[PDB]
């Protein structure tokens, strides 16, 4: 049903076939792939690569894809435990008021 | 030659090693195996008896390397100079 | 040798390619654990189209065939080197209330566990989502690990609900840092499916437990102060100017 | 068979041939007439009218045989040794979104293998990168392991109890820094 | 689509195909949902990390022309 | 398992 | 015998057979031939060496072999690192190198 | 981290105080 585009690096296959890979970032032509090569490098998923993305071969194009990923801005887990480590930080630090 | 053990420079040998040292490593109970550029070489007779056959590898994948642009990594290290 | 890559009695296509010129040629299916077992050849067209391409089809899927697929080529008679390549796996589903995108859960040893043998254990646990139609494979440093890893082909029922299991053992370097996945070649975009209680498409789900998150925290506690401590630093900037 | 590692390994399998395979991928061929095959560590010796020989096993070599036969599986374990078995028994920590409890058996001899509970469920791991080979089990429910890890015989000497990486290895100085100012400013 | 970062429960706002219903096709509404708006509460990235689309009304799985995928955790605060 | 022993480098640096 | 030599820089992975005081280098690598060709543009065709630009990490892992020409498949070298497309290995043995180079440029400001 | 397990006798220097 069309949708060609699908440790910590990122990836994206295009099930085109081994001819060209070409593939659009944000609705343009960014890169050429060789037959050798099977993945577009994103890198890690953790360096915000947020964008959407589509390839093309020898047909006209496919489902374009998109989606988000962020260096961590809110990535935690606030119990009780790192409660006391954030807040007592937070209050010995503003004592110098 | 060389085998899959996940972080290790490993290697799979089935004869003893001959290598230079630029690094010690640490070796198998099986002394015909080798774990840690220096220089490390395998050899081998099984098929290649009255010759022999020689591996020197860069290190199987990487127990301390990570996927990075430096360029997004030099300000994160630079962070604790700039904090100076 | 190279290979690429559902609803019941849905169809789909299989690839198998080769640039080696091999004229016997073949398919083959692994009972996950025990058994491997073939499919019929075909030596060139007419018989059994190309001796490159020899794609493998689907004439109706069912929920009984749970295994993996394996294309294999060889010369015939010179050496007998029948060589192989990759595999992939299938899953047929009584869908809607019994299939899940796969809830995937991974834990941490003790302390007394690494000072004792200074060697620690890492476990991954699936809960099964109906049939037992269940993948698993751990991924650490970019790569599929199959050295020092346990499996059980049978998501063990528990009353029904599953769950699988599988170990990783193991620190000198902290710079190991640990993931679980599970491939679920789910229901496919062109199946029909009530949008309530919606489909999950065929899909790689992910675990990580290496600190489980307690790493993460402590960098966002940067922020948690990186902005502040900047902010008294230039607010000084006022009687400079 | 159970053998520990280092030692050496025969094994046979039962039925003048063209075609025949030893299965781990394939390792033994044949010939039309060649009567010795010889690679790795392994010998095979023929006769069609068929061996495999481990000098020194490890536990990577226990697997799943099977093998071809064209007209005219067989699994394998091998155990390791720890040189210091060191039975153990311990609980997990459990991850949040969970609201199960893991418990872990490892470390163990060979003959002491590893639920009794309305609802508890319970199941060689060959890692050679640490130079030896360990057995381990697990056991997971809604829970400390003692009643638990407790329908097998456990020896006496069982011990009970009572890249973002990269980064957050980083910045550590950047903090103890941030410890410095707002206390320097002071 | 657009998200927010603060708190525990994140949202987000699919303005695709407006004056007809909206369908998720996956984690679609424990979780509030509105005409173009989902909610979800205490998400972990654990077992939600994922493919995410939103149809409209009177539409097949087919249909889609746009695809997210995403992975995420909570703040609390934020 | 460390962040304990960070949590007697803050009492540490406290009574310091 | 003189070994192989493999260095790894930015996105680029070069392999050396300098076991041959002349004659022919021809490589192979996973049962195919490379290096062969020069038109495309990602790998090299070198007087003594294979180059390979935008190394895979996880697909370019393979053995290597060496060739006088006209030779036939029967020192050999397995090969892994990660290349990606900016990464080296800042292996165990530099960490000191990494992390304290840190306080001593410190210690020096 | 484990870095300072020397520092931790930063508790020795008081006692010696
Ligand atoms: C498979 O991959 C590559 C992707 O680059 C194709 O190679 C090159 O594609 C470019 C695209 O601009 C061609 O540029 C040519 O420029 C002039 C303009 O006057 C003209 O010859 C053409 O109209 C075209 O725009 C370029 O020729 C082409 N080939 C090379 C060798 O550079 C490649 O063609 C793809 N394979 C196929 C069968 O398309
Ligand atoms: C494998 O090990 C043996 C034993 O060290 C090596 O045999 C020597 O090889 C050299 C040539 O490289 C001969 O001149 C010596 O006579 C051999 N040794 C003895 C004791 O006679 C063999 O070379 C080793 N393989 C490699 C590649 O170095
Ligand atoms: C096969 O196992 C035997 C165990 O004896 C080994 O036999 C030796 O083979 C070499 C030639 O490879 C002969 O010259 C020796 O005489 C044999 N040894 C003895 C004691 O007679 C042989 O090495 C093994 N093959 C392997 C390990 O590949
Ligand atoms: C870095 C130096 C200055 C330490 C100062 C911050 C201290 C108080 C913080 C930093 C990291 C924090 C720890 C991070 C994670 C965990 C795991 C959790 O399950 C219990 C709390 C615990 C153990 C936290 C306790 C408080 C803690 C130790
Ligand atoms: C949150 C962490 C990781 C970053 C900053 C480190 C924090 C935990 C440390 C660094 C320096 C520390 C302060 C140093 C000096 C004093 C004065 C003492 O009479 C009470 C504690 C107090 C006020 C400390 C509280 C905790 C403190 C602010
Ligand atoms: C393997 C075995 O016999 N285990 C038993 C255990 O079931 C029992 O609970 C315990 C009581 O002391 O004694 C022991
Ligand atoms: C055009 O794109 C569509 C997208 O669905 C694809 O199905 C089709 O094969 C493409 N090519 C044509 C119509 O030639
Ligand atoms: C096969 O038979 C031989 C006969 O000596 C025996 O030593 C060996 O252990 C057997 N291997 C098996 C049963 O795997």
């Amino acid at each position: 049903g069309n949708h060609l585009v699908k440790d910590g690096s990122v990836l994206l296959t295009c099930d085109a076939e081994a001819k060209n890979i070409t593939w659009f970032k944000d609705g343009k032509m960014i890169g050429f792939l060789t037959e050798d090569k099977k993945k577009w490098n994103l890198g890690s998923n953790a360096k915000d690569p947020r964008g959407m993305y589509q390839c093309k071969g020898s047909q006209n194009k496919s489902k374009p894809l998109q989606v988000y990923y962020r260096m961590c801005q809110n990535c935690i887990e606030l119990n009780a435990a790192t409660i006391s480590g954030f807040l007592f930080a937070e209050i010995v630090s503003i004592f110098v008021l | 030659p060389i085998e899959e053990l996940e972080d290790r420079v490993f290697v799979n040998c089935n004869t003893s090693i001959t290598w230079v040292e630029g690094t010690v490593g640490t070796l198998l109970s099986d002394i015909t195996r080798l774990d840690l550029r220096g220089i490390y070489r395998c050899n081998g007779t099984d098929i290649y008896k009255d010759k022999e056959s020689t591996v020197q590898v860069h290190y199987r994948m990487c127990q301390s390397c990570v996927e990075l642009d430096p360029a997004t990594v030099a300000g994160i290290i630079v962070t604790d100079v700039i904090a100076t | 040798v190279t290979q690429t890559p559902l609803k019941t009695g849905q169809s789909m296509t299989l690839q198998c390619a080769q640039d080696m010129n091999h004229e016997y040629m073949s398919w083959y299916r692994q009972d996950p654990g025990m058994g491997l077992r073939l499919i019929h050849y075909s030596v060139g067209a007419g018989i059994t189209s190309t001796t490159e391409d020899f794609p493998l089809r689907l004439l109706s899927a069912a929920p009984s065939q749970t295994s993996v697929y394996f294309c294999a080529s060889s010369y015939v008679g010179n050496t007998g080197e029948l060589f192989f390549g990759e595999g992939s796996r299938l899953t047929v589903l009584e869908d809607l209330k019994n299939v899940f995108p796969p809830e995937v859960a991974v834990f941490e040893p003790s302390e007394a566990e690494i000072s004792h043998t200074q060697k620690a254990t890492l476990v991954c646990l699936a809960t099964g989502f109906y049939p037992d139609h269940v993948e698993l494979s751990w991924w650490v440093n970019g790569k599929e690990v199959h050295s020092g890893v346990s499996t059980d082909p049978q998501p063990l029922k528990e009353q029904s609900r599953y769950c699988l299991s599988s170990r990783l053992r193991v620190w000198q370097n902290p710079r190991n840092h640990f993931r679980c996945q599970v491939q679920f070649y789910g229901l496919s975009e062109n199946d029909e499916w009530t949008q309530d209680r919606a489909k999950p498409v065929t899909q790689i789900v992910s675990a990580e437990a290496w600190v489980l998150s307690a790493t993460i925290l402590y960098e966002i506690l940067l922020g948690k102060a990186t902005l502040y401590a900047v902010l008294v630093s230039a607010l000084v900037l006022m009687a400079m100017v | 068979l159970s053998v520990p590692e280092g030692e050496n390994l025969v094994l046979n399998c039962s039925f003048a041939i063209y075609n025949l395979q030893w299965f781990r991928t394939s390792l033994l061929l044949i010939q039309s007439s060649q009567r010795e095959q010889t690679s790795g560590r392994l010998n095979a010796s023929l006769d069609k009218s068929s061996t495999l020989y481990i000098a020194a096993s490890q536990p990577g070599d226990s697997a799943t045989y099977l093998c071809a036969v064209r007209p005219l599986g067989t699994s394998l374990i091998v155990h390791p040794y720890i040189q210091n078995p060191d039975p153990a028994v311990y609980q997990l920590r459990d991850s949040k979104s969970s609201d199960k409890s893991v418990c872990l058996f490892t470390d163990f001899d060979s003959q002491t293998n590893v639920s009794k509970d309305s609802d508890v469920y319970i199941t060689v791991l060959d890692m050679r990168s640490m130079d030896f080979k360990s057995n381990s089990a697990v056991a997971w429910s809604n829970f400390a392991c003692a009643n638990a890890f407790n329908n097998s015989i456990i020896p006496e000497d069982t011990f009970f109890p009572s890249f973002q990486n990269l980064s957050v290895i980083g910045f550590r100085i950047l903090l103890l820094k941030v410890a410095g100012f707002n206390l320097l400013m002071t | 689509y657009k998200v927010s970062i603060s708190g525990t429960t994140v949202i987000l706002t699919c303005p695709q195909y407006p004056g007809s219903e909206i369908l998720w096709q996956h984690n679609d509404k424990n979780i509030g949902s509105d005409e173009d708006h989902l909610s979800l509460k205490e998400f972990s990235e654990l077992e939600q990390s994922g493919y995410y689309v939103c149809y409209p009304r009177g539409s097949k799985p087919e249909d889609a022309n746009f695809y997210l995928y995403l992975r995420a955790r909570v703040c609390e605060n934020c | 398992l460390c962040y304990l022993l960070d949590g007697i480098l803050f009492i540490y640096g406290v009574i310091l």
